[PDB]
């Protein structure tokens, strides 16, 4: 059984590792080149709308480790130096005319990988662009010289060695010298003595040294010119502007301190890091800066340094002559912990958070001119400065970029009423964690939401005049009455509209230039602009069943299938036709095309019958109410809609099917799709100034033509019951949709289809959630290191309040009344959390449909849950139990545990409440719980045990202790047990029913730091890797299940593939109705991918040759080798990189012609064959 | 081969081997983004401080020799 796979990415990584800013486009506009994990991305923040748009996104197929920008003297465009996991340094130039990164230079100096002594981790550039220095973590440092030629093109020189044996580098930074010899300051630490002293005395009292390396340009050689030891170890440096602007020098950020230390006769200046007033953190914990941003002006310059608590300070340096006098820090604001920050002109700050969403703020004030205390290095104290954190008062949130990093669990299931499965993603970081629901489609912007009484069944939006550029009324039809609203910029309820709906309403339209028409089951009501009402009673005891309105026509269908036709005279009144036609059966839906501007009436009338047929009827007076063409349907119609782009008749049936049909005197060609599970309703909407149609079944789909090429894209939104086009000053082009018991004003701004989200905030970092089959709800465990439980936060906060009074200050001061009162928002001001053995774990029952949490269970202080499951036991009835594996007093480094516990819950009220059953203890942490044959398999340490349910505790029924290291996960087919060792890959264990004896009958030949897995069949397991790999391991068919260097029979690895991002969830599922199963994986960088099987050997050979061609014609951007990158830890086995293949569309046309002609094809054929994979296994909304 | 740090010979002690692979491991953590992410999520510490402690564990790992 040959198994060849094909990888593709659906949601590229959203977590940001680096972020630089500059004039990369070569204009006045400033862009932000950010680096995700393995993807280089060019973003542009708009100074007008304040939104961040992704200009470019390129997959580099390599590990980006350092990112810098520079500019030559007299230059107007910034280049991009990229330090990678390749043995090469690359200098790139963005091209706006071609929207691509042009690799200007690439030099090869070392081996591939994130190596110890191979440069690529650190990258510092001379602020005048004359030289660049790329350095490793240890022992190797190289310097290239940058000079432009006569054609103004950048040129690079040969490398200059600056190596120094037994040296570790904490950080490298180029020093701003005013066109002097280039200087590179860096933090070093010599470990030669620490390794040759068995006492450990040389290990201690060994501090790092700030060293200045000079590039002698006249002599063309680098020399370790300067060096001085530092008082305490520092984490990073900051380039202080020198030359004409400011004094040269570096800022050394250090544990609880910051030190300006320019060399020469400049004295070291230090200032303590200010701490927040009344820290809930452990006082033994220090405080460092996580990142820094620098803004340079011809007038002044300042810095913005963020702490571990997200505290951004505005650091300023006062200076006299060429020397610095003092370091002046001032509390700026607080944002989430950022991995990088960029201060841009026109007053904008880009904050790329280390985890979770990213943010773009507008600098309203510099942070001075307020009365907040400003600290200085010259201020004496011995004690640190204290400040008060406050809400955002110097920045305003202008844009928020949704990032899924880090994704820790993922279940792709259809929990909502829709048909396409949703991606339920447990992802986040501490207090900013969340459970986000992902639907792939068009983003819906909720303009307004208001609940409605009773059960609404319809809605319309009517203008007051034809020349009105905005609608006037929103009509909502219930069962026994209709409510009329006026969009008067306040959406007030109105009564004098004239509709006066004491009955349900079938239609509301604008007939005359200013006349309104309401159609209700008891008849027709005409409302002139002048408040005149002309009624129309239904003939006899009948009622009108259906209707079709128009700008100048009103067709109606009454019980018994009796049509009545009304036409408006140019004199403004309606005249009924002199004839009434009967049908072969009752009418269930009608549609009447809009009148063209020049013409005075529409000719065609679509009428669907209970006969399961649609019929076209002419309304021209030559053949008024005469049959034109009939058409049989596979089921009963539900709605009809005629629309132009060339006339199309749309049919939505009572089963979920939709049909488009050509139209004119006769209706001919046809297409259909399954939209089904729900009857398809059809509504006219105005999209992008054109007429689009909106289908409504299990999801709301939008069909619209695009360059004579249709599109049917679903909306990433819940099910809706009705919709109508909307236009107001608040929302110029929107859609009014009523759903079950709610009225919603929506808008379709974005046109591209992506994974859209709805986020449910959590309290702690989630580890796992399980699907309760009956309740369809979620049981989530949220565990965090270094944390306090809520009770400990209260008792500790209060304890501080008591200790506040013991100062005996005239006793008359109650600052505790302001301290105990305000609980600072934990999500924005960071989590008040500290401690090495401290933890915080919480069990939560959440409904996935809405955002509400059904139940909440707060655990003890030092208890940390790592496993959870929902199942039933054979000995008991159909009662659902929730088992939660917890650990006690976890010292993570070095590892040491006190014990573990297992909570058992009864989950009564069909998954709405948890009630405490018992808490059974155990000696080691249990990190794996799985239901198995009416009983539960629990993994405690390296021991795999079979447990049954008891009235007092979970009784141990079986045990196995021959597992190598530690159980991280366990999944079981009905008969076998697949154990995931923390280090020794997968272990196959059979459970003997007769003796309760777990027997290991197979294991792996390779060690694998497993993170997650999923059983593909009875013999194959797909597993993820801590190092970012994915494998598929298959048992040979001759494996004997009943038996009694590790095990006898081994399992062969049939697939190896390095993804490049650590995968934490594998799931074999179908993404869309009608498609095929795919191996969808999530990753720790907030990315979603799929692995896809080939159906024929011809396709495998085709895409494989595409891979071989693009490996040489389109090599990775950062000098990495593609085959080597995908063979990082294990050689590639039966995977084709589809992310590389889809770059065929990005090559130059001559390369597409060469590669395609080599495969005896054309570039469009290659592109379509690449699209077929996405059509089969992913999302393709192309509607012929 | 001798001038490549991490290379071994016949008289290489276990302490030298494991301090070698320990420093290699720490630098690999510094390199691969999602690895440092997993570690910075396990222990509730920011990426910066995790990198800092990984750099402090460079002359410290396995303690002093014999
Ligand atoms: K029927």
């Amino acid at each position: 059984v040959d198994m060849f796979l094909y990888n593709l990415t659906l949601q590229r990584a959203t977590g940001i590792s680096f972020a630089i800013h500059g004039n990369f486009s070569g204009t006045k506009q400033q862009e932000i080149v950010v680096s995700r994990g393995k993807i280089l991305e060019l973003l542009r923040p708009d100074p007008n709308t304040g939104k961040v748009h992704t200009l470019l996104t390129v997959e580099v197929f390599g590990v980006i480790r350092s990112l810098m920008a520079f500019r030559l003297t007299g230059g107007t465009k910034d280049y991009i130096v990229v330090g990678s996991d390749s043995g090469r340094i690359v200098i790139l130039e963005y091209q706006p005319s071609k929207n691509m990164f042009e690799k200007i230079h690439q030099e090869t100096f070392g081996k591939s990988g994130c190596r110890r002594i191979v440069p690529g981790q650190f990258l510092a550039v001379d602020p005048k662009g004359r030289a660049v220095m790329i350095s490793a973590i240890e022992k190797q440092k190289l310097v290239y010289i940058l000079n432009r030629d006569a054609a103004a093109r950048l040129t690079i020189s040969s490398p200059l060695e600056a190596h120094k044996a037994n040296t570790l580098v904490y950080h490298v930074v180029g020093v701003d010298v005013g066109f002097e010899n280039p200087m590179f300051a860096c933090l070093e630490m010599d470990y030669e003595e620490a390794d040759n002293d068995p006492t450990g005395e040389a290990a201690a009292n060994t501090q790092q040294t700030l060293t200045f390396y000079e590039l002698d340009l006249g002599l063309n050689h680098v020399v370790r010119k300067y060096s001085e030891p530092l008082e305490e170890h520092g984490n990073f440096l900051i380039t202080v502007p020198g030359g004409s602007d400011g004094p040269s020098g570096v800022l050394i950020c250090s544990e609880n301190y910051i030190t300006y230390k320019n060399f020469g006769d400049q004295p070291d200046i230090r200032c303590p890091i200010p701490r927040r007033r009344n820290d809930l953190d452990d006082p033994e914990r220090g405080m460092i800066f996580v990142c820094s941003a620098t803004h340079k002006t011809k007038s002044m310059f300042f810095f913005l340094a963020q702490t571990e608590q997200g505290d951004i300070f505005k650091i300023t340096l006062e200076t006299d002559e060429d020397m610095v006098t003092e370091i002046r820090l001032k509390y700026f604001d607080t944002v989430p912990v950022a991995a990088a920050m960029c201060v841009l002109k026109t007053g904008f700050l880009f904050v790329a958070s280390e985890f979770g969403n990213h943010y773009l703020y507008q600098i309203a004030h510099l942070g001075d001119d307020d009365e907040e205390p400003e600290f200085s290095s010259a201020m004496p104290l011995e004690d640190t400065f204290f400040f008060q954190p406050r809400p955002l008062k110097n920045l305003v949130l202008v844009d928020e970029l949704d990032s899924l990093s880090p994704i820790l669990f993922c279940q792709i299931a259809d929990l909502a009423n829709e048909d396409t499965p949703q991606l339920y993603v447990a992802c986040g970081r501490g207090p900013r964690s969340s459970l986000r629901v992902l639907r792939h489609g068009l983003e819906v912007s909720e303009m307004a939401v208001s609940e409605l009484p009773g059960n609404p069944n319809a809605v319309w939006t009517v203008r007051r005049h034809i020349e009105d550029e905005f609608d006037a009324y929103i009509i909502v039809s219930f069962v026994n009455a209709t409510l009329v609203l006026s969009i008067g910029e306040t959406v007030e309820e109105v009564t004098d509209s004239g509709f006066l709906g004491t009955t349900p309403t079938l239609s509301c339209s604008l007939l005359g230039d200013d006349a309104l028409v309401q159609v209700y089951p008891d008849g027709i009501r005409h409302i002139r602009a002048d408040k005149r009402v002309n009624e129309w009673k239904t003939p006899g005891k009948k009622t009108i069943v259906k209707c079709a309105v128009n700008q100048r026509q009103v067709v109606i269908a009454l019980t018994g299938g009796e049509l009545v036709y009304f036409e408006m005279d140019p004199s403004g009144q309606l005249n009924e036709y002199t004839e009434r036609k009967e049908m072969s059966a009752d009418v269930v839906c009608m549609s009447l095309a809009n009148v063209p501007p020049g013409e005075q009436r529409s000719r065609f009338l679509a009428v669907g019958l209970v006969d399961n047929t649609v019929r076209i009827i002419s309304l021209d007076p030559s053949d008024c109410l005469q049959p034109l063409s009939m058409q049989a349907l596979p089921a009963q119609p539900e709605s009809l809609c005629i629309v132009e782009m060339f006339l199309y008749l749309n049919i939505g049936l009572q089963n979920g099917v939709l049909l488009r049909t050509v139209l004119d005197p006769v209706t001919g060609d046809l297409s259909d799709t399954r939209t089904g599970s729900r009857p398809v309703k059809l509504f006219r909407v105005r999209m992008q100034g054109q007429e689009a149609v909106l289908a409504m079944s299990s999801r709301s789909w939008l069909s619209y033509s695009y360059q004579s090429r249709f599109h049917l894209t679903p909306l990433s939104y819940e099910t809706l019951e009705f919709a109508s086009g909307f236009a107001s000053e608040q929302c110029p082009e929107g859609i009014v949709a009523i759903s079950t018991n709610t009225l919603r004003i929506l808008a379709l701004e974005k046109l591209g289809a992506v994974f859209n989200q709805v986020a449910f905030p959590l309290q702690y970092t989630p580890r796992k959630f399980v699907i309760h089959p009956e309740s369809n709800n979620l049981i989530i465990i949220e565990t965090d290191h270094n944390a306090y439980t809520e009770a400990t936060k209260a008792q500790r906060k209060q304890q501080m309040a008591e200790e506040m009074v013991e100062a005996a200050g005239e006793l008359a001061a109650e600052m505790a009344a302001a301290f105990l009162n305000e609980n600072l928002p934990e999500s924005i001001f960071g989590a008040p959390k500290a401690g090495n053995g401290q933890w915080a774990s919480v069990i939560r029952v959440m409904n996935p449909i809405q955002g509400n949490t059904l139940d909440l269970v707060q655990l003890e202080q030092n208890e940390a849950a790592f496993s959870v499951a929902v199942c039933r036991f054979s000995n008991t009835g159909e009662d659902w139990y929730v088992l939660v594996g917890v650990a006690k007093d976890l010292i993570l480094n070095p590892r040491s545990v006190a014990g573990g516990f297992v909570y058992t819950y009864k989950l009564v009220n069909n998954g709405e409440k948890l009630e405490f059953l018992h808490k059974t203890p155990v000696e080691e942490v249990p990190a794996a719980i799985a239901p198995f044959q009416g009983r539960v398999l629990i993994g405690v340490g390296k021991l795999l045990r079979v447990y049954d349910l008891g009235k007092k505790k979970l009784l141990r029924k079986c045990e196995n202790k021959h597992i190598a290291n530690y159980i991280s996960g366990i999944q079981t087919i009905g008969h076998r047990v697949i154990v995931s060792d923390v280090q020794e890959s997968f272990i196959w264990v059979r459970y003997k029913r007769n003796e309760n004896q777990l027997i290991i009958f197979a294991d792996d030949t390779y060690p694998r730091w497993v993170t997650t897995a999923s059983l593909l069949d009875y013999d194959t397991v797909a597993g993820a890797d801590k190092f970012g790999n994915i494998c598929v391991v298959r048992l040979p068919p001759n494996t004997n299940d009943e038996v009694d260097n590790g095990a006898s029979q081994k399992a062969e690895v049939i697939m190896n593939y390095h993804v490049g991002e650590t995968v934490l969830s594998l799931q074999k599922t179908t993404l869309i109705p009608g498609g095929s199963e795919s191996l969808v994986y999530t990753t720790l960088s907030g990315g979603i991918g799929i692995l896809v099987p080939f159906t024929s050997h011809e396709d495998h050979d085709f895409f494989q040759h595409v891979e071989m061609h693009l490996r040489s014609e389109h090599p990775p951007l950062c000098g990495r080798d593609h085959l080597s990158f995908r063979s990082y830890y294990f050689p590639v086995k039966n995977v084709i990189d589809g992310d590389l293949c889809e770059q065929f569309n990005s090559m130059e046309p001559n390369k597409q012609k060469n590669v395609s002609e080599e495969l005896d094809r054309t570039p469009p054929e290659v592109s379509k064959k690449l699209e077929d994979i996405r059509t089969r296994y992913a999302f393709d909304y192309k509607d012929d | 081969q001798s001038k490549y740090i991490g290379t071994g010979h016949a008289d290489t002690t276990k302490w030298e081997w494991l301090v070698n692979q320990h420093r290699d491991s720490y630098c690999s953590y510094m390199g691969h983004f999602d690895l440092l992410n997993y570690f910075a999520i396990a222990e509730n510490e920011s990426k910066a401080r995790v990198r800092f402690n990984l750099m402090e564990k460079m002359l410290q790992p396995c303690g002093p020799p014999a």
